[PDB]
């Protein structure tokens, strides 16, 4: 007696909450902490006198290309003009609900922990209300956490809980986006791509009506906090769309769930093929044979951004210089979370009791690990490349002439490489000295993000400001280009590579 | 009657993966269930964990729907799957203690004497199970327990023969207890031995039913 | 190879403080079924992680198929056909395209034998492989390592997960490989196959070999 679907639901959260303990503080301070120790406190030294201030707004509301990264600034208020620059936290935010709701989701119920945890006395609903209540405490917390920061500076006080609940509410929409789309495919790949397709759509509507009349940037859940306004005359009724939007799909992935089975999703499955083509004879036919999907969906969504961002550069080749060389920046990283999840392709597949069946051939440990690190350094490279012709086009068809503004843009994107493909040798490095501890490869991308984002703005020498990649890249076009740091990064990752190779094989797959 | 499917059915895709069934045990009695690798036998004992949702037919799972009802009716059944998996970070030990807590119940007079019979070391990583060892995690987390309804998909696989005898054992002191059994095996071996009045279906729909 | 595909003498190896071997011996003579039997936690399938070249011995020595498990585990694969105790198949590719890929990186597959194997086994090659039951998942190694050029085979319980009729059918598939002379090393646990199939069982205890001989 006294049975309901929801039963279960703390013994879940809780065996969920351990689980992430290293994990969790770290990215709900990361995100909350450094704004009022660092984006507000790095105010009253860049632009001191209230006149000074005022300039710089009227730089950023005269250029599409830099409000189209971070938004309009509409008035001269210490706060408004601190913070302008913290609107790029309504996004990894989202990045970071939407990851840990698949995590605990999907990926769990794939490795057949789903029937171990059902057959017990634990409800229907158990198992994804656990997730949703862990995904909305930590986007409540880190609003809470950076309200309360904003609350101990000299900015006003209203605003501070505007920005506030505003962080809150953008990584509680996308919570619900992240429960609805974990109940559609068996397979979690499917999930996470589906879900950061929304994202990746809600932030170039967003870009799109930010450099230009602002009508299309009320249609995008991100730009929906934006116009909550915080300094600059709060509209407090906005985050009521916040609430409704995450209210209707949180429904959804509840009548989503009632009617599927434990394991499977929404379309049925499709008989194959009884025999295998000439190419699927190889490892490096089965690992292009596993990317295919992948490599095509951000390729397009890389292609896509590219056309988005050259079309803004030209709404004085002094400031779009210093546009490209920093919205490139914000695609080497894109492609080195690219090449990081395309190898760690491998240690999934080590972890999945399938190395050994492949390594009980004729079959190499170095062919099979040169068949996911070919791929990780071919599809990345291939993609940054092709965002950059995208953008090269844009940019010279909106100016006049195409053949003097394409290479310079793919030269830009070129020297990219590099600092990615750094990451991948990471990884394989990882990945032969301590297997097990490959996944924080996560850990050093993000650590690696941070430093660049908060690093020249908190007063860091500048010997700690260089470990990292991307700010060694040089600027091509003029003066400035020097090749040498490239060379530097380039013989690393070799190096990297080469002591991981080594080091898988001697050694035990066990 | 705890048992009391009457006519069950179900589609995956366009695959007929049962097609009328008949299961049908009672009390206090150790019962077959036989058949080839397509019968269904693995998707019934889904259907009655509430797991598969059936597009058809009756169960009456001790009294109450599988479905509906699964929280009230999962506190007087356990279950052993064919495909163990365990977390690989916690222990032996851990793991049981933690799915006794789900369980809400549990009694450790026999705990102790399954861990010393079995042969389990209760001080080990999950990871590090000899697929032997893998199994009698979940026989002792299943044998342990307060249900009065046992449902085993392939209870001894990966077992030496030592081990499968006592399982035996331990399963004819379970029925000695007022303890009904639905046991898939593969094994007339152990089929013969165990239980009486099995059950045998071939292409998702019974074919001969009645005592040994 | 000294017409014997294994010989193990002395074999040691420790997993931290857990003395996996403690000085097994084998001896395989090209053309029997061999048996492998042992207790829970014997050593078995470790031993054949170690001819495999996946894991390396603290002592001892291996001679397979006359050389090197560890710094010849290419060439030597290359007449070997492998079927573990947890088979794990890609959840995307089909039950006929893994018969295929598997079989193409050892020696080669042999139509001939792939098509009566498919057609007796009662297999449906279009279909995935994230929907085969513990028995036709079984099945699809089975087949992609029955069909293939190899002149040693190392079985770890190939009968698991199959109804009493396909378990004959596989008994057939040894007793008519054997016949081409083809060496077979048996690990099970069921020994009513054994008694059929295998004569030289070998039994080994703890690491260490406490029996062997002819049946
Ligand atoms: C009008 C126009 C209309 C059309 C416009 C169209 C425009 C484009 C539309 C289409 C766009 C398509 C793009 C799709 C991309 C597909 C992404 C994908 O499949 O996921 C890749 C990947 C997951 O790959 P996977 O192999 O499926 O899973 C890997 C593991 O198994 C996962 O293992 P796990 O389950 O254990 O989880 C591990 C997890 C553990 O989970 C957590 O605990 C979450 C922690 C998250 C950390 C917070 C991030 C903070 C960022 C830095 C902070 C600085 C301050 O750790 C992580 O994954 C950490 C990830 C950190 C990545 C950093 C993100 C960099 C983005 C760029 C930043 C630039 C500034 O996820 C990513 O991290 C990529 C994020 C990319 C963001 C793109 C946004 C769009
Ligand atoms: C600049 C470069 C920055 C590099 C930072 C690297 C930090 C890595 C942290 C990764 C982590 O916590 O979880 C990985 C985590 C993946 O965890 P997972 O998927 O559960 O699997 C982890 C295990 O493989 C799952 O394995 P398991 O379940 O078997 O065991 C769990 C594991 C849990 O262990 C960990 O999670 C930590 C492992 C070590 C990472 C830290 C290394 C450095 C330590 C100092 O167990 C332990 O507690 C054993 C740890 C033993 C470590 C021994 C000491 C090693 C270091 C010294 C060796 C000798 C020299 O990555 C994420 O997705 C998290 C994303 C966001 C986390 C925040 C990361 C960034 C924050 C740090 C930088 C912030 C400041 C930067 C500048 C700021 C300027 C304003
Ligand atoms: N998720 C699924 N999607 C599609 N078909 C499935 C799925 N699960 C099972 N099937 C099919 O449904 C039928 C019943 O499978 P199953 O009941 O698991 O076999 P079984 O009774 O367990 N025999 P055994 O292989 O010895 O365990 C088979 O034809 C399976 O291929
Ligand atoms: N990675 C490992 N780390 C530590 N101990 C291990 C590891 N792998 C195996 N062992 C131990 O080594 C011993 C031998 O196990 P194993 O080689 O799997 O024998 P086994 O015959 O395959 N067991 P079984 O399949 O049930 O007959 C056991 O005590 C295992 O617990
Ligand atoms: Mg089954
Ligand atoms: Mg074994």
């Amino acid at each position: 007696h006294r049975g309901s679907g929801f039963t279960g639901t703390l013994g879940l959260l809780r065996l969920y909450l351990r689980r992430d303990r290293v994990s969790l503080p770290l990215w709900v301070l990361l995100l909350s902490v450094p704004l009022a120790t660092v984006y507000i406190a790095s105010v009253e030294t860049v632009y001191p006198d209230r006149s000074a201030r005022a300039a710089a707004a009227a730089a950023i509301m005269a250029s599409p290309a830099q409000r189209a990264l971070y938004g309009p600034v509409y008035n001269d208020s210490l706060g408004a003009v601190g913070i302008w620059k913290a609107g790029m936290f309504h996004t990894l935010i989202a990045v970071a609900v939407i990851l840990t709701v698949i995590r605990h989701t999907r990926a769990d119920e794939e490795s057949g922990r789903a029937e171990l945890i059902d057959s017990t006395v634990v409800g229907r609903y158990a198992n994804l209300t656990g997730a949703l209540l862990l995904s909305f405490g930590a986007s409540i917390a880190t609003g809470a956490i950076g309200a309360l920061g904003l609350l101990a500076t000299d900015v006003a006080p209203a605003g501070s809980v505007a920005f506030g609940v505003a962080l809150a509410a953008s990584g509680m929409v996308f919570t619900a986006v992240a429960a609805v789309a974990a109940q559609l495919s068996p397979s979690a790949r499917f999930t996470r791509a589906v879900a950061f397709a929304v994202l990746g759509t809600a932030f170039a509507l967003r870009a799109i009506g930010d450099a230009g009349s602002g009508t299309l940037s009320w249609c995008s859940p991100l730009g929906w906090s934006l116009q909550v306004r915080p300094y600059a005359g709060e509209r407090w009724w906005v985050l009521l769309l916040s609430l409704a939007t995450a209210a209707v799909l949180t429904v959804l992935a509840y009548r989503l769930r009632a009617g599927r089975d434990v394991g499977a999703g929404l379309i049925a499955e499709r008989p194959g093929a009884g025999t295998a083509g000439p190419m699927l004879s190889e490892p490096f036919g089965l690992a292009w044979r596993l990317n295919r999907g992948s490599l095509l969906l951000w390729t397009v969504g890389l292609c896509l951004y590219g056309l988005v961002m050259g079309s803004v550069v030209h709404g004085t080749g002094a400031l779009e210089q210093a546009f490209l060389a920093l919205a490139f920046t914000m695609i080497g990283m894109v492609a080195a979370a690219f090449a990081v999840s395309l190898t760690l392709r491998l240690h999934q597949e080590e972890t999945g009791l399938r190395a050994e069946t492949l390594l009980a051939g004729a079959v190499s440990r170095t062919h099979w690990l040169a068949s996911h690190l070919a791929m990780a350094l071919a599809g990345s490279a291939v993609a940054t490349l092709i965002s950059g012709v995208a953008a090269g086009l844009a940019y010279g068809m909106t100016v006049g002439d195409v053949g003097g503004k394409l290479p310079t843009v793919v030269g830009t994107a070129a020297v990219q490489l590099p600092a990615v493909w750094l990451l991948s040798a990471v990884t394989v490095g990882l990945f032969g000295l301590a297997p097990r501890f490959t996944p924080v490869a996560w850990g050093v991308l993000v650590g690696f993000i941070a430093l660049y984002l908060l690093g020249s703005l908190a007063g860091f020498p500048q010997m700690l400001l260089n470990l990292e990649p991307f700010a060694h890249i040089p600027r091509v076009g003029g003066g400035d280009f020097t090749a040498v740091p490239l060379l530097w990064l380039l013989a690393i990752d070799a190096a990297l590579i080469t002591l991981g190779a080594m080091a898988f094989r001697r050694r035990d797959v066990r | 009657v705890p048992i009391e499917i009457r006519g069950l059915t179900k589609h995956f895709g366009s695959v007929r993966a049962l097609d009328g069934l008949d299961l049908t045990v009672r009390e206090g009695e150790v019962h077959g269930f036989l058949g080839p690798n397509g019968a269904g036998k693995s998707t019934t004992l889904r259907i009655l964990l509430g797991l598969v949702k059936a597009d058809g037919g009756s169960v009456r799972l001790l009294g109450g729907d599988p479905w509906t009802d699964a929280v009230d009716l999962h506190r007087h059944i356990a279950y052993v799957p064919g495909d163990v998996t365990l977390w690989p970070s916690l222990t032996g030990g851990e793991t049981i203690d933690l799915l006794a807590r789900m369980r809400g119940g549990i009694d450790n007079a026999r705990r102790a004497e399954l861990i010393e019979r079995f042969g389990l070391d209760p001080t080990k990583k999950a990871r590090t199970y000899s697929k032997g060892n893998r199994q009698k995690v979940s026989l002792i987390s299943a044998l342990s327990s307060h249900a009065t309804l046992l449902l085993l998909d392939e209870p001894s696989s990966g077992l030496d023969p030592l081990m499968e005898n006592v399982f035996q054992q331990c399963i004819g002191e379970a029925r000695q207890r007022g303890v009904t059994v639905l046991l898939s095996s593969h094994i007339l071996a152990e089929t013969e031995a165990l239980c009486e009045k099995v059950t045998i279906i071939r292409a998702g729909k019974t074919v001969e039913s009645g005592s040994l």
